[PDB]
């Protein structure tokens, strides 16, 4: 507020709060992956070359 | 002075913007009490089907005239106005300012609620006329002309103003204060016509100036365009009943002078005034 006016004060709180509402939206993705190169990792294979 | 108004009901936080949005503005009180309910807040203890607008003009004469100062969460600080200071007001009525305006106030027509008008004077005499002679037409409605002249009484033409004045009979039913509004204006009306006559004789037996000569002349004239020796308990029966019933109308006749105005914020939100009460 600009307090350029002898005459006219402006008697203001001047804190006003606004409400602004969210929208959510889930991102999803399929995911695909062969559980038999899993086995390779998970088991810890030490065999050979 | 300080009003202190508080809730014992739940305030929403969507409510406090709303009430903080009227930060000054004018609120009736029934008392000027240190602690107060918020049921006596406002003009909702009066609303009714049958008051109308002479009860609710009758009944602000008697109460009086705070203004909001800061709300907070849970109580409102109330500032009584003293006379001669200047402070700062907002226009919540639908009218807007100019500066020197002298502001009136008069309520609004058109499980509790919040509600007053803050019009200029001018504004305010000219409605109260339109309203009492829209009262004075409401018996014989079922013409056309002076239904014509209804509509041509509802809207009136201002700076930005296109108000529908609502009707003042409602199911051929006039409210009962509106009633006795009106026969008191004709009967005041009917008793200056008839003892004025009397009593210009019943005083011009003293000295007679020529304002009675004159006054004479006038009653004839009336006497023969339109068309004495009385008991004396009617004739004070007819002169007392004529000041009492005069009495009720210094409410309509009059204008109680409110606000003397001052530089205008822009856009006629608030404005600056002197509280001339």
């Amino acid at each position: 507020r600009v307090a350029s006016g002898a005459g006219l004060p402006t008697s203001r709180q001047t804190t006003i709060m606004v409400t602004k509402y969210s929208e959510k939206s889930p991102i999803t993705i399929p995911f695909e992956l062969s559980a038999a190169c899993l086995t390779y990792l998970r088991e810890t294979f030490e065999g050979t070359i | 002075a300080n009003i202190f108004c508080t809730f014992d009901h739940k305030l929403s936080i969507a409510d406090v913007g709303k009430l903080t949005k009227l930060v000054a503005a004018v609120v009736p009180i029934p008392q000027r009490l240190h602690l107060i309910k918020h049921y006596q807040l406002g003009l909702h203890q009066f609303v009714d089907h049958t008051r109308g607008y002479v009860r609710l003009r009758g009944l602000l004469r008697n109460m009086t005239l705070t203004l909001m100062r800061r709300v907070e969460g849970n109580q409102i600080l109330l500032h009584v106005p003293t006379h001669g200071l200047l402070y700062t007001v907002l226009n919540t009525g639908p009218v807007t300012w100019e500066k020197g305006d002298a502001l009136c106030v008069l309520p609004p027509l058109f499980q509790w609620e919040l509600v007053p008008w803050i019009v200029p004077m001018p504004l305010a005499l000219e409605i109260n006329q339109r309203l009492l002679i829209m009262g004075l037409f409401s018996l014989d409605r079922s013409y056309e002309e002076v239904k014509a002249a209804v509509q041509q009484l509802q809207t009136i033409t201002f700076r930005d103003a296109t108000f529908t004045i609502p009707d003042p009979v409602i199911d051929q039913h006039l409210l009962i204060d509106m009633k006795t509004a009106c026969l008191s204006m004709s009967m005041v009306a009917n008793l200056a016509s008839e003892l004025t006559m009397t009593y210009v004789r019943k005083l011009a037996l003293e000295d007679s100036s020529m304002l009675l000569v004159k006054c004479q002349e006038l009653l004839m004239r009336l006497d023969r365009e339109r068309s004495q020796h009385v008991s004396p308990d009617d004739e004070i029966a007819r002169l007392s009943a004529l000041f009492v019933m005069l009495r009720q109308l210094d409410d309509l006749i009059r204008e109680q002078v409110v606000f003397t105005v001052c530089d205008v914020s822009p856009d006629n939100k608030s404005a600056t005034c002197i509280f001339k009460g």
